[PDB]
RNA sequence: GUUUACCAAAAACAUCACCUCUAGCAUUACUAGUAUUAGAGGCAAUGCCUGCCCAGUGACACCAGUUUAACGGCCGCGGUAUU
RNA sequence: AGAGUUAAAUUAUAACUAAGCUGUAAAAAGCCCUAGUUAAAAUAAAAUAACCCACGAAAGUGACUCUAAUAAUCCUGACACACGAUAGCUAGGACCCAAACUGGGAUUAGAUACCCCACUAUGCCUAGCCCUAAACCCAAAUAGUUACAUAACAAAACUA
């Protein structure tokens, strides 16, 4: 994967939830994303009340879409998902599997520093 | 302005065998469409060294360094046509131009034919450094313009006087 | 004389300007349509610059937006949607379909009445919010207007933005535009003069509550 | 220590600023006259340039623009 | 540039520029226009600027309160440093 | 450098309750279109992490995401070129909160100050200037040494 979409949707039932996911993925495919898979984290009560599209929500479903997308169309994706009203919060990040884990080889113990002051007698 | 195709199949994935038998999905992923700007920069840099360079494996050669710097300057001018108000990148562009000018002078003072080849091919016009860099202010440009115009009028009046004198000489010599 | 200081101007022809943005040719197809912009010209009647727009079998002179150029494509629609629309600079859409932070011009008052407000050069209103199927906009005079959401409006700012910064060189240019000089009578200022600080007048609403 | 020198320079700068504020318009008149003499000396210098080359009148299309008396 | 045609052509008026107020709007003005607009006025391009005051009289607010690029106003008496 | 976003506060504005609220060493002035609780746009600024020492040439930068990106096969070098904290200037916009100036209330022999209240330019964005700082780490850049050696203090003394 290259990009990851943290997609928090409105809490609603199965058929319009699947329909909203359908039009979201066709919106991605219209801008040209090659989507790998879709992930559901379930529906959870939100950490805080989020105001979006003239409404206050407390419960919402968490979904993840990972894809390969050109760098110019991410703004178009964010604009379309901003105008979409069945989503409460879309965000696009670089996927963490792109970077590789550099090695924690251990904590190097730092010496206390020498030679900071002159050898004058106080 | 060279135009890489979207199906360029970027630099790191060209020489591996068995590419054209693989379907359109992986070819689309490995093409320049989902690539970054730096992959396109590598593609342009490789094509430009294959276009102008004599022996491509030598990175340490001055002409190859000028090729890489020219790629970087073209990227910086694209960035400046995008963003006008950046000052750090404008500074980077001017020092990049200055280093390219210095290395072009170094190449010119050592090997003239290769320098002429790069100078013709890249479109760069090498301009010689003018002595006595002074700030041209309004009084100086006004006096210089006046002095040039006075010199033109002096030479024009001298040409008219010489033509009238030659006409008078021919007229009295004919009779 | 009922209005003073008008006369002696240059000869001007009047251009027939179509104010209704959504006007289908025939009633057989009432759907949204798409037209093509040919040229943008100066109009002596108003401060704005106009554009010739052709589609079907007819042309109309419309009020041009800021970056409308020769040979452009402009979409006119009435379709309101719950995914809204992606607003370009040329499109005409109803106010219910536009996003919240939309800059608009040629705002229609009553559904079917036609565009009346925000017509001068460089002036643009801004949509504020959409509640209970009713749109509220902010005018260039910073006054709130309450309108039905199905009224068609054009997204963008009117062309010739630097009309406010246009300098008049002489009184001869005023006489060319047709503004006669003011009277020489010295009138002492009354109580009406002075810097009046007034609170903003309330929202003007054209939605009729039953 | 160095605060004595700093305070002396501070007092000098404060007194100079009060002098500038009290005699602002006299300095404006002096500066305007100095710019006048600057422009006049420039005109005399250019006039000497076209007279010493043999001409009587300045070359055609030369309006000798005011470079010092520009509006603020 | 304009004006007291028939005693006054000007330092008078107008003028670009700069300021105030009053108006969210459709079939005869304004206008077949819509606040970067249109009227009611003041002062005069440009450059430096335009200091203080709502106590009175007006005008908005229909009472409080706000306004001077609104009408307008911006101090006495007495003693003191080598006169 | 652009584009997009807002968690903690705060506020315009509503609904209940109270007659007080703010203000200090102490008081007055101010507000009672006030105060507390519950709902909340816009603007401004980015707790903790940070006992971290990174990026940039310097000024400077530590809320989040994306895009473009951090010269030189790396010596010194201008009056040339390009940047340059805050404060300030022209035009447009925004204005929660802070606040020069100003007006009140305290203090004082006087207070056009230190204390308190309210408000303006301004601090914010876009576009153009201005080119100034205790721009200081008062220690120039690039290669090196711990040999000789303590004016004083401070951040030890020094070669090309
Ligand atoms: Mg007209
Ligand atoms: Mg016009
Ligand atoms: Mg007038
Ligand atoms: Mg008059
Ligand atoms: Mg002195
Ligand atoms: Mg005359
Ligand atoms: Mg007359
Ligand atoms: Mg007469
Ligand atoms: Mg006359
Ligand atoms: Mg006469
Ligand atoms: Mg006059
Ligand atoms: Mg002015
Ligand atoms: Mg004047
Ligand atoms: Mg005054
Ligand atoms: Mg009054
Ligand atoms: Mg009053
Ligand atoms: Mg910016
Ligand atoms: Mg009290
Ligand atoms: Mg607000
Ligand atoms: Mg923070
Ligand atoms: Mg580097
Ligand atoms: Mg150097
Ligand atoms: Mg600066
Ligand atoms: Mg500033
Ligand atoms: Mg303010
Ligand atoms: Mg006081
Ligand atoms: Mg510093
Ligand atoms: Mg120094
Ligand atoms: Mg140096
Ligand atoms: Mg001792």
């Amino acid at each position: 994967p290259r990009y990851e979409l943290a997609l928090i949707l409105k809490a609603m039932q199965r058929p319009e939830t699947a329909a909203a996911l359908k039009r979201t993925l066709e919106a991605l495919m219209d801008r040209g994303a090659v989507v790998r898979n879709l992930e559901n984290l379930g529906e959870r009560m939100l950490p805080y009340k989020i105001s979006a599209h003239n409404q206050r929500h407390s419960r919402g479903g968490y979904f993840l879409v990972d894809f390969y997308a050109p760098a110019t169309t991410v703004e178009s994706m964010m604009e379309h998902l901003s105008r979409d009203i069945d989503v409460i919060r879309p965000n696009i990040v670089k996927h963490p599997l792109t970077q590789e884990v550099k090695e924690c080889e251990g904590i190097v113990p730092v010496p206390l520093e020498e030679k900071l002051y002159s050898t004058k007698k106080r | 302005q060279d135009d890489p195709p979207p199906s360029m199949l970027l630099l790191d994935y060209q020489n591996v065998p068995g590419i054209h038998k693989v379907d359109d999905v992986v070819k689309r992923l490995l093409s320049l469409e989902m690539a970054n700007q730096k992959e396109k920069l590598k593609i342009k840099k490789m094509q430009l060294m294959n276009k102008v360079l004599e022996n491509p494996e030598d990175t340490s050669s001055l002409e190859a360094r000028i090729v890489a710097l020219t790629v970087k300057i073209r990227n910086y001018e694209e960035h400046m046509q995008k963003h006008r108000k950046d000052k750090a990148h404008k500074r980077f562009l001017l020092m990049s131009i200055d280093q390219r000018k210095k290395m072009l002078k170094n190449l010119r003072e050592t090997n003239y034919a290769v320098f002429e080849k790069i100078c013709k091919e890249l479109g760069i016009e090498y301009t010689f450094p003018p002595p006595y860099h002074r700030k041209a202010h309004r009084r100086w440009v006004t006096k210089k313009a006046l002095c040039t115009q006075v010199f033109r009028e002096v030479q024009k009046l001298k040409k008219q006087k010489r033509a009238l004198r030659a006409a008078a000489v021919a007229a009295h010599k004919q009779g | 004389i009922q209005v003073h200081g008008i006369g002696g101007g240059h000869k001007q022809r009047y251009r027939m300007i179509d104010f209704l943005r959504f006007r289908p040719e025939h009633e057989s197809k009432p759907g949204p349509f798409e037209e093509k912009v040919i040229a943008v010209r100066y109009d002596p009647c108003r401060s704005a610059d106009i554009a010739l727009v052709a589609g079907g079998n007819r042309k109309r002179w419309i009020i041009a937006t800021e970056n409308m150029k020769a040979g452009d494509t402009v979409l006119n629609s009435d379709h309101i949607g719950r995914m809204a629309v992606a607003a370009r600079e040329g499109d005409a859409h109803p106010l219910g379909a536009l996003p919240v932070g939309t800059l608009i011009n040629n705002v229609e008052s009553e559904p079917g009445r036609g565009a009346q407000y925000i017509r001068a050069a460089g002036t643009c209103g801004v949509l504020l919010r959409k509640v209970n199927g009713t749109a509220i906009i902010q005018l260039p005079s910073k006054r709130q207007m309450q309108v039905l959401e199905t009224c068609i409006a054009t997204v963008g700012r009117v062309s010739n933005v630097d009309h406010n910064k246009r300098v008049i060189g002489k009184a001869g240019r005023n006489r060319w535009l047709g503004k006669r000089p003011n009277s020489g009578l010295w009138q002492r200022k009354g109580g009406w003069a002075g810097r009046k600080i007034r609170p903003l007048p309330p929202m003007k609403s054209y939605v009729k509550l039953p | 220590k160095n605060i004595l020198k700093i305070r002396r320079r501070k007092m000098n700068h404060h007194k100079y600023r009060k002098l500038v504020k009290r005699t602002r318009f006299l300095r404006r008149k002096v500066r305007e006259g100095r710019l006048r003499q600057k422009q006049v000396k420039f005109e005399r210098d250019l006039k000497r340039i076209w007279q010493k080359a043999g001409l009587k009148e300045a070359p055609a299309g030369w309006q000798t623009p005011k470079i010092y008396l520009k509006n603020q």
